């Protein structure tokens, strides 16, 4: 029935996990050190937070054009 | 196996240590 | 009639307004 | 005419009828 | 127990004479559901013209609509 | 009484911030066409250059009972700006119903709040009546089964 | 069903495979909270990691930024967007969904997938009641969960400017939205919320006092030092001794429980009350018709320079928040306030 | 035994026959508690008003000074006497002693020896009734968050003025300016104790429902469905073999809660230790531990301040601070 | 002076349900 | 009167909690 | 009117007390007390939907009845006028005061079909079963879930404001002050006589 | 089913039950009074 | 079955939920987000 206390004890577990978390673990690693974080979620770098024309916090200020506004004021 | 426990194992277990290996990687970012 | 003037007019004591709100991506 | 939203959202209803049929076939499946 | 015997009672009798009665199977249920995914898609419709996230041409969406 | 118009010592038009809805009470301040602050109603009193008795703004009004007075000196120009961070300045007679002071709410508002709070009442009372009548059987007895 | 022959369809078979134990139950609920509860948690976790908050409020609320636990959140969106629904495919994400993360698209996503989570998860509570053949007072406690969350996250947001006023889902986000209340409402000062306070503190009252004296009752059953192990389901009586309780708490208090059917009805029944009472506070809230003033207090403060309040000081300090708060609070608004009308004490 | 003055005074204060047991703590717990509930009301009703700030300000709290239930409190005792035990008999008169706060003193005074007494009293119920003594224990945590609030705090801050006011407006104004002051709301102790009352509400609710759900047929849709058999038989209903079921089938039916001894222990032990460990951080924050300090925390690679929900919740702070005692500051930086 | 209005609402909310409630448990102690 | 009805309500209160500690129906069954 | 249909119902009331052994309440198949649900529910479904009908295409048209309340966009002159209905797109727009007439027609029309439908098809046994449609109960529940569907929805209309919801008689609107509609509006009069 | 109705019933209220509505009447009236008389 | 001692399992999962804890405290005093 595996009740979660012999296929932690037995090595079949191990043998698949020592590469599966690791792999996930190094995954998300570059996956931050990539910037690929940045480039998915949006997310501004810390040297891209303000531009010269603007030095204050961004204001959305628009519905129905908030994305053409966004991609304005984003960080290139 | 593959049955519903191993999946909704899976679906907690997979995205918690790819975000725990992101987070930990962004310990070591530095402005 | 001067809607740059009008919009600058309800500038100052209403930043909410809806002539605002809207088409603010050519300002 | 047809506004882009509106392409936007019948083509949401369409995604959403794929999603439930996708969740039907899971559930008779397994 | 014989109830009070009403002329409008008898009237209205038919109405009320076959209390219980029901179809075999699952009858037009597969049409009640069809009916129901377009009321839901109707409803659906309503409230993103009402929280103008569905733009439409003739629908403007504010209090100019009754100018 | 009119819309309360004020101008600048040397000349320009500033303009009363309204108050948004959240707020109870609002700062009283003036500001200009193009978005910068240039007198207040100062709660310290004491600094800067944007009280009013030095800034030297005016009020002049273009209505009903008041459409040429101008006043510029005294702190009836305060009160004409915080009267128009409410928006336009109205006369009201407070003595008929001996009024308050604080503003009420609308019919509309009073229509809302008892509906909302019906309407989650209900919620509760259809989520009873449904529990009650799918679980039927063991909300009478099940009779040791 | 009710000695028919019923002819088998898919539904049968549908239903065999849902109603199943397994490691987790399923049901026909599990349809809708299972991925919604899924992308809601989900979905929360990947805000608090990745998204950001510098467009829309113009803060850093995410681990990428540098925020902990107790200070990244998945932040609403702006003010100027209203109660936009905020899809992806909606006229203002377009489709694009790292601008639709910028947005805070991610919140009404959370908000809308977590109101279902829990509509599915109380069915879920019913379904399961049904299987077990067991009235379906779990699902009536949870009817006020689901009523806090509902006036909360959608009443008071719909009732204000925008989705902007809504919480955002956090802990320092939480306490924003808790401190605005009180500065710009008054909150505490409101009966309804105070009965909602009356009916948490007298809840977790309930339980310990509870917990305790069934502790403190539980007969002796055994021969160890360990009570725990004295314990059997298999037998008919019970545990503690309620005759014992009763005395004890009767000539403690002055009154005590004499019945495990009210004893327990009363502990369902205090906090579900109170959260209920406050989720009608918080729709009251919706309209901002707030308890802010005692009327006659503050004409009595205005005619008399003398007379002085808690309460007055109540007032004062929400003054001082409303006007300290705003301007970094609601970047809309654009409060440019100087210093010196915002309103200070002495040498602070 | 029966024929002594102090016999038949032992066997009547212990003796379990009374209404209301008094026993050794008792003797304690009724006089303090006793003249607590006299002073108090008779403060709540009529009390003059009272200089909390030390600074000639007087503050009313009291019905027939004009505000109501909500608004009225027995105000805390004055700035100017510090933490200095001012009762009756250190003032010159009554006037004296109620300008300055003193029914304040001897409220929370004769308050915290009779809670102290009350739990004592529950431990001898408990001893002389055969039963199990950790009821007191159990209560032992609104005890410690009541000296907190009328006492330790007060000793940290060095005046009683700083003493939780006897009422609920000043309750309020003790909430906001000790947030202001201290940041409650980022102490990790609080946030044990709002999850120990928010889980204290869940797991009551769960139990009442559990325990009220699960039943065999004993009571109709009428009072009481004793058709079966009338009162006066020890055949038990209820049950807790289906309800652990349901409780396990509600999520994955492994956090077994079978021992309804365990359950109760848990119940117990989860909103004590979590309200021990609330007034144990508002214990700290009297010798000015705080809360989290997170402002500023987000700087950018140029070092400019990004803004933050901490920061928000800062400039709230600073606004609380700025009202806070309008008139009872002379220098700049808020220590005392 | 004097609210009556509030005096009014506060007498009725206290009256009306405590002789409701009353008249309901001597109705009940009369007939065990 | 406005101190009057909030005395005369916190006395009804506690009149009505010292009769229920005091004369009280007294428990049956446990 | 109201008053006096208050007495009138108040009789009625009193009659049905005292008479209640009506044998129109009693099923002739077996003699114990029964009401056929589904076929009071088609029959009530055909009055609500002939209602509905007759007050979107004789009342607010105006080919019989007054009309409703139409108003200036910004509620300067108001009066009570016949409504044509709007079969288009914008018969949805909330403020238009056309999309009422023809909401209430064909929604009177479509519940006369479905009481007919109602009136003349059983319910299926599964269903019977699945949503104890013998009980009183069960309706009771579902009723009370569209009643506070409508509620929420009248709230929201209420708050939001629409064409049902004239300004001249419940005031103005919140999202109007914060908008700036009406100072807009004089801004732009005033701009405009400059 | 005859001249009398079989669903008649009638209402039981015990001093627990009378002690529960008065002590909340009261506490409520104690709440509410101090923002009715405002 | 038992090839591993499961108290050695959990104690391996306890020391690294511990280190990863650690580096989390760390990391609130470097880089981003330590007010420097
Ligand atoms: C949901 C239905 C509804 C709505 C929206 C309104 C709305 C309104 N009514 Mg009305 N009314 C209603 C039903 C409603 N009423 C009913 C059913 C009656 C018959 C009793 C009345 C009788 C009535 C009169 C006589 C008057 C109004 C008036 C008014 C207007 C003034 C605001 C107000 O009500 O005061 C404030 C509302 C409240 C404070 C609501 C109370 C909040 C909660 C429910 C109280 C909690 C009860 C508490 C537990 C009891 C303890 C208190 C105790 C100590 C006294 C307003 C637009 C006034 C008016 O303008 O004249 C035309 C007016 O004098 N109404
Ligand atoms: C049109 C809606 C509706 C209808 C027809 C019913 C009908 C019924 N309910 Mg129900 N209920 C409803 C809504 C409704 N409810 C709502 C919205 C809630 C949430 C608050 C509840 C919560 C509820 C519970 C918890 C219970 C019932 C019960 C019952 C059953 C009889 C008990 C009874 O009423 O005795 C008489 C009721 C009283 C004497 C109440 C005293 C008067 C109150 C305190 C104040 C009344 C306010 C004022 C006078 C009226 C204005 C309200 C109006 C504007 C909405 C009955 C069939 C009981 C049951 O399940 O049967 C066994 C039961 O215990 N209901
Ligand atoms: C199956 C569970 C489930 C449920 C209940 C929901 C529910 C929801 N989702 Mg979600 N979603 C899901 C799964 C689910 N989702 C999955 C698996 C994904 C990953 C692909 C997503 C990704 C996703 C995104 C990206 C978003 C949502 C959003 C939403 C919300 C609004 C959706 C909407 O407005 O469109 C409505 C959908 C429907 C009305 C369903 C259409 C049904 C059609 C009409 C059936 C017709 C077919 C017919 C039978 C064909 C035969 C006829 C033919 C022969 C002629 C909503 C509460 C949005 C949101 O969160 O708001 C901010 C949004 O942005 N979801
Ligand atoms: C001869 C019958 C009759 C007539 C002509 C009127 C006429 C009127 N009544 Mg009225 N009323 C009546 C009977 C009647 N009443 C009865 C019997 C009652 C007791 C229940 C009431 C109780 C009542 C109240 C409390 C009020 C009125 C009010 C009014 C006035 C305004 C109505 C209004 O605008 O609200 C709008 C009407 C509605 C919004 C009804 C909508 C119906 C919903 C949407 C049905 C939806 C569910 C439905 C079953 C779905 C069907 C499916 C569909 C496909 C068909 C108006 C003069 C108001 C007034 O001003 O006082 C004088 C007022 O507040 N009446
Ligand atoms: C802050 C307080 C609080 C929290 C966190 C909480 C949490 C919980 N309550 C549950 C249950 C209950 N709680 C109950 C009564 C109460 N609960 C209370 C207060 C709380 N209850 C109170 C005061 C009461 C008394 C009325 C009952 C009666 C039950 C149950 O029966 C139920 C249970 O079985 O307990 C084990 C659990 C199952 C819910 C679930 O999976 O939904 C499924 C739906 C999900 C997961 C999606 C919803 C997502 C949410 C609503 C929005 C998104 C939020 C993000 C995911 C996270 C944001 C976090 C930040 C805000 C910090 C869950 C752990
Ligand atoms: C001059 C004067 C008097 C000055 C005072 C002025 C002033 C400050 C007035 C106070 C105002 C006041 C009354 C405020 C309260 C107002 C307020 C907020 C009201 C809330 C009203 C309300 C309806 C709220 C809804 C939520 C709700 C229902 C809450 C109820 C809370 C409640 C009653 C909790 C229970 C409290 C309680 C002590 C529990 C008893 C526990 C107990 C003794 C168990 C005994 C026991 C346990 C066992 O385990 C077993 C086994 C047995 C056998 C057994 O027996
Ligand atoms: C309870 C049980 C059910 C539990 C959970 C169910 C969850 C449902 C989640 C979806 C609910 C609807 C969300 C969108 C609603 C919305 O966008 O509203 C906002 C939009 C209107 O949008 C507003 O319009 C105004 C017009 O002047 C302004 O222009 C505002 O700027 C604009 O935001 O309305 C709707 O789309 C639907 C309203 C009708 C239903 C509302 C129900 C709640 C009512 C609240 C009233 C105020 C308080
Ligand atoms: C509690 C409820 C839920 C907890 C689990 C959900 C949240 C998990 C994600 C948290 C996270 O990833 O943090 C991730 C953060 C990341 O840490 C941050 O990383 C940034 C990287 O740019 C910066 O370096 C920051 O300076 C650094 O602090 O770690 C922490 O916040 C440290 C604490 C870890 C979180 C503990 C939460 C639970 C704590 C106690 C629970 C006790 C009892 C619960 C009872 C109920
Ligand atoms: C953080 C500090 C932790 C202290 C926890 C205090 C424990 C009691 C608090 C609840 C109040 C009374 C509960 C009522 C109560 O006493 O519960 C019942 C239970 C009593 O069990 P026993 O009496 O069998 O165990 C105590 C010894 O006699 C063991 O033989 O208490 C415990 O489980 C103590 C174990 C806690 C282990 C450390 C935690
Ligand atoms: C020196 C002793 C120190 C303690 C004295 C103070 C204790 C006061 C007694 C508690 C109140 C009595 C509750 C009456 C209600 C009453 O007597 O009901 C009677 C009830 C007993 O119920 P039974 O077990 O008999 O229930 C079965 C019945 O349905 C059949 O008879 O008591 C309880 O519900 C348990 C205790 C709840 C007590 C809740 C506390 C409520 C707080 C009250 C605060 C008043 C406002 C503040 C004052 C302005
Ligand atoms: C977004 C989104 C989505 C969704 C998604 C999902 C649904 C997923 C996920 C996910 C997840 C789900 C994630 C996670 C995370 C987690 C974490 C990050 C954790 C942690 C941390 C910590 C710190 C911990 C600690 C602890 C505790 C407290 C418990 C026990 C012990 C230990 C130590 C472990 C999609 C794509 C659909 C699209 C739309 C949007
Ligand atoms: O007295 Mn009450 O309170 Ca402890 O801080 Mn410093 O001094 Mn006052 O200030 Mn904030
Ligand atoms: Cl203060
Ligand atoms: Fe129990
Ligand atoms: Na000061």
């Amino acid at each position: 029935e595996r009740p979660f206390s012999d296929i932690l004890t037995s090595i079949r577990y191990w043998v698949i996990h020592s590469i599966t978390v690791p792999s996930l673990f190094i995954a998300g690693w570059l996956f931050v050190s990539t910037g690929l974080a940045y480039d998915v979620f949006g997310s501004p770098r810390p040297n891209e937070y303000f531009t010269e024309d603007r030095q204050d916090a961004p204001l959305i200020t628009d519905r129905f054009n908030a994305l053409e506004q966004v991609k304005k004021l984003s960080a290139q | 196996i593959f049955t519903v426990r191993w999946l909704a194992i899976h679906a907690i277990a997979v995205p918690t240590i790819f975000f725990l290996g992101a987070i930990t990687a962004m310990q070591f970012i530095q402005r | 009639q001067r809607v740059r003037t009008v919009l600058d007019m309800d500038d100052p004591a209403k930043e909410e307004t809806v002539k605002e709100l809207r088409k603010d991506i050519n300002n | 005419s047809v506004t882009p939203s509106l392409k936007n959202f019948l083509l949401s209803l369409v995604a959403g009828a794929v999603v439930l049929a996708a969740i039907a076939g899971a559930v008779t499946a397994v | 127990e014989p109830g009070i015997v009403t002329p409008l009672g008898t009237l209205l009798r038919p109405l009320n004479s076959e209390a219980g009665k029901v179809l075999p199977g699952w009858g037009t249920t597969v049409l009640m559901a069809v009916a129901i995914l377009l009321f839901a898609v109707f409803l659906l419709i309503i409230l993103e013209i009402y929280n103008s996230s569905l733009i439409l041409d003739g629908v403007t969406n504010s209090w100019e609509s009754l100018a | 009484l009119g819309h309360a118009s004020f101008k600048d010592q040397e000349g320009r038009e500033l303009f009363v911030r309204r108050m948004p809805t959240f707020f109870e009470t609002f700062p009283v301040v003036l500001i200009d066409k193009d978005g910068v602050v240039r007198a207040d109603v100062p709660f310290r009193k004491a600094e800067s250059k944007y009280s009013i008795e030095q800034v030297g703004v005016s009020v002049t009004f273009y209505g009903g009972e008041l459409n040429g007075l101008t006043f510029t000196d005294p702190s009836t120009v305060k009160k004409y700006a915080r009267k128009a961070q409410l928006g336009e300045i109205f006369e009201f007679d407070r003595s008929t119903l001996q009024s308050d002071g604080v503003f009420r709410s609308s019919p509309r508002g009073w229509f809302t709040f008892g509906h909302l709070s019906f309407a989650l009442l209900f919620f509760f009372g259809h989520i009873w009546h449904g529990s009650r009548t799918i679980f039927r059987d063991v909300f009478a007895g099940i009779d040791e089964d | 069903i009710g000695t028919y022959q019923e002819k088998r369809t898919w539904f049968d078979d549908a239903d065999d495979w849902l109603r199943q134990d397994r490691f987790v139950f399923v049901g026909w609920s599990g349809l809708l909270l299972l991925p919604c509860a899924y992308f809601a948690v989900g979905g929360w976790l990947t805000g608090c990691t990745f998204v950001t908050s510098w467009y829309t409020h113009g803060l850093a609320s995410s681990y990428i930024e540098g925020c902990n636990f107790l200070t990244a959140a998945v932040s609403t969106p702006a003010n100027s967007l209203g109660h936009s629904l905020l899809f992806v495919w909606g006229p203002e994400a377009q489709g694009d969904l790292t601008r639709w993360f910028q947005l805070g698209g991610l919140w009404a996503f959370v908000a809308l997938h977590g109101a279902f989570g829990l509509i599915g998860f109380m069915l879920r509570q019913f379904e399961i009641a049904r299987s077990v053949n067991l009235r379906p007072y779990n699902a009536i406690a949870f009817s006020a969960p689901i009523a806090v969350f509902v006036s909360v996250f959608l009443i008071y947001p719909l009732g204000q400017s925008g989705w902007f006023f809504a919480p955002s889902f956090g802990v320092a986000s939480i306490f924003r939205f808790i401190l605005f209340f009180q500065g710009f409402h008054n909150w505490t000062l409101n009966p309804f919320h105070m009965m909602g306070v009356a009916g948490v503190l007298g809840a977790a009252l309930l339980c310990a006092i509870h917990g305790a004296t069934v502790e403190n009752t539980l007969f002796e059953d055994g021969d160890g030092a360990n009570t725990f192990r004295a314990f059997n389901p298999t037998q008919a009586e019970e545990t503690y001794s309620m005759v014992t309780a009763n005395r004890f708490w009767s000539q403690i208090f002055g009154v005590a429980f004499s019945n495990k059917r009210w004893l327990h009805f009363f502990m369902l029944f205090v906090p579900v009350t109170g959260l209920w009472m406050s989720a009608l506070g918080v729709v009251g809230l919706a309209l901002n018709l707030r308890a802010y003033d005692f009327v006659s207090q503050e004409i009595r403060a205005a005619e008399d320079p003398e007379f002085e309040t808690f309460y007055t000081k109540n007032i004062l300090l929400n003054e001082g928040i409303r006007a300290w708060m705003a301007a970094q609070d609601q970047p809309h608004e654009k409060l440019t306030l100087p210093e010196e009308v915002l309103p200070r004490g002495n040498a602070l | 035994e029966n024929t002594s003055l102090w016999a038949r005074f032992c066997e009547w204060i212990t003796s379990t026959e009374n209404r209301l047991y008094i026993g050794w703590f008792g003797v304690i717990m009724i006089p303090t508690l006793l003249t607590a509930i006299s002073v108090y009301i008779i403060a709540f009703i009529a009390a003059p008003p009272v200089d909390i700030d030390g600074i000639r300000e007087p503050v009313s709290g009291s019905l027939l000074y004009g505000n109501n239930i909500i608004t009225g409190a027995v105000v805390p005792t004055s700035n100017a006497i510090g933490l200095h035990f001012y009762p009756i008999w250190e003032a010159a008169s009554l006037d004296e002693w109620l300008y300055n706060g003193g029914p304040y003193q001897l409220v929370v005074c004769h308050f915290f020896l009779g809670v102290c007494c009350y739990m004592g009293r529950e431990w001898e119920l408990s001893y002389r009734l055969g039963m199990r003594p950790w009821i007191a224990v159990a209560y032992s945590a609104p005890v410690a968050a009541a000296t907190a609030v009328f006492i330790i705090y007060p000793i940290g801050q060095g005046s009683f003025s700083d003493g939780m006011p006897l009422g609920i407006s000043g309750t309020f104004n003790f909430m906001i300016v000790f947030q202001a002051e201290h940041n409650i709301l980022m102490h990790p102790f609080h946030m044990f104790g709002v999850a120990g009352v928010f889980g204290g509400s869940l797991f009551s609710a769960m139990h009442g429902s559990l325990v009220t759900s699960s039943l065999i047929r004993e009571t109709t849709e009428n009072e009481s469905a004793n058709a079966g058999y009338k009162f006066g038989q020890e055949e038990e209903t209820y049950n807790i073999v289906a309800a652990h079921g349901y409780f396990g089938r509600l999520i994955f039916q492994y956090a077994s809660f079978n021992n309804s001894r365990s359950l109760h222990f848990f119940l117990a032990v989860w909103p004590v230790v979590c309200i021990w460990l609330t007034a144990l951080g508002i214990s700290t924050m009297a010798f000015n531990l705080n809360g989290f300090n997170f402002n500023q925390s987000v700087v950018d690679s140029n070092g400019r301040v990004l803004n933050t929900w901490a920061d928000i919740i800062n400039r709230a702070n600073l606004g609380m601070e700025v009202m806070h005692e309008r008139n009872a500051h002379n220098f700049p930086l808020d220590l005392a | 002076e004097v609210n009556i209005l509030g005096l009014t609402a506060t007498a009725l909310f206290i009256i009306i349900p405590t002789s409701f409630l009353l008249i309901l448990y001597v109705k009940t102690a009369a007939s065990e | 009167m406005e101190a009057l009805v909030y005395t005369f309500l916190l006395i009804g209160t506690l009149g009505i909690i010292f009769f229920s500690i005091f004369f009280r129906e007294p428990p049956r069954i446990a | 009117s109201h008053i006096v249909l208050s007495g009138l119902l108040f009789l009625a009331s009193v009659w049905h007390w005292v008479y209640w052994d009506l044998e129109l309440f009693r099923d002739p198949r077996t003699g114990k007390t029964a009401l056929d649900l589904p076929k009071i529910f088609g029959i009530h479904l055909f009055l609500a939907g002939l209602l509905c009908f007759g007050f979107g295409a004789f009342h607010v048209t105006g080919v019989f009845g007054p009309g409703i309340w139409v108003s200036d966009p910004y509620g300067l002159t108001g009066s009570v006028q016949p409504v044509a209905p709007s079969w288009g797109a914008e018969g949805f727009d909330p403020y238009n005061p056309g999309g009422v007439p023809a909401h209430h027609i064909a929604a009177g029309i479509l519940g006369v079909l479905a009481g007919l439908f109602h009136l003349c098809v059983r319910p299926s046994i599964r269903l019977y079963f699945g949503l104890s449609m013998g009980s009183i109960e069960s309706v009771l529940s579902s009723s009370i879930a569209a009643v506070f569907w409508a509620a929420f929805v009248v709230a929201g209309t209420m708050w939001y404001g629409s064409a049902a919801t004239p300004i001249e008689l419940f005031g103005p609107t919140r999202y109007q002050w914060d908008q700036g509609f009406f100072q807009q509006e004089i801004q732009k009069r005033v701009a405009q006589s400059t | 089913m005859a001249r009398p109705n079989p669903n008649k019933q009638v209402v039981e209220l015990n001093r627990s039950s009378l002690y529960w509505g008065l002590l909340l009447i009261f506490v409520l009236a104690v709440l509410f009074s101090s923002y009715i008389f405002n | 079955i038992g090839r591993i001692p499961l108290w050695l399992v959990g104690t391996v999962v306890g020391l690294l939920a511990i280190g990863l804890l650690a580096i989390f405290f760390y990391g609130s005093y470097v880089g981003l987000g330590s007010s420097l």
